[PDB]
């Protein structure tokens, strides 16, 4: 997780939420 | 000028509209905007007394309504997405 | 058994520097965060 890492969401891409959080993966 | 509450605003010409706040970036002096990755607009220069105001949109989020089957019931509970609860 | 645990336990160590050292073993992952990531800077870019 340290390896790999509203900007968009100003216009309208919204990055919806994986329904699993990382927690529970 | 006023923060924290969705404006319609323009600045010196520049016009957007956004929440303005209070913000810790720190301009060079000659400069005017502040950018973004995008080359959307972020932080301004308030002009009449020089400040540092972020930006940010609305809020947008899609609706979603959760619902039972309208087998089970009419009822149903709405999701705004991706938002805090307060412009609801 | 007591050499098969060493064996497996000293294969287990340099998996941590395998990934501690080295930051393109998890490319694969990364390119697919990039390409993502591009295309919505593209999708962006294409408003101005
Ligand atoms: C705006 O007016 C205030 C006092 O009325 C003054 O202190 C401030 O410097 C002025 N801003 C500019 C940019 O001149
Ligand atoms: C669905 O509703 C119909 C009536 O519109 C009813 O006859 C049926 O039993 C219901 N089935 C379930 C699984 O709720
Ligand atoms: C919602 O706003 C409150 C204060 O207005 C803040 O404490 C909280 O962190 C905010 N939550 C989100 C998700 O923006």
């Amino acid at each position: 997780f340290n390896k790999v890492t509203m900007a968009y969401r100003f216009n309208g891409l919204t990055v919806l939420p994986p329904l699993l959080t990382d927690e529970m993966i | 000028l006023v923060k924290n509450k969705c404006v319609n605003f323009n600045f010196n010409g520049l016009t957007g509209t956004g929440v303005l706040t209070e913000s810790n970036k720190k301009f060079l002096p000659f400069q005017q905007f502040g950018r973004d990755i995008a080359d959307t607009t972020d932080a301004v220069r308030d002009p009449q007394t020089l400040e540092i105001l972020d930006i940010t949109p609305c809020s947008f989020g899609g609706v979603s309504v959760i619902t039972p089957g309208t087998n089970t019931s009419n009822q149903v509970a709405v999701l705004y997405q991706d938002v805090n609860c307060t412009e609801v | 058994q007591k050499l098969i645990a060493n064996q497996f336990n000293s294969a287990i160590g340099k998996i941590q520097d395998s990934l501690s050292s080295t930051a393109s073993a998890l490319g694969k992952l990364q390119d697919v965060v990039n390409q993502n990531a591009q295309a919505l800077n593209t999708l962006v870019k294409q408003l101005s």
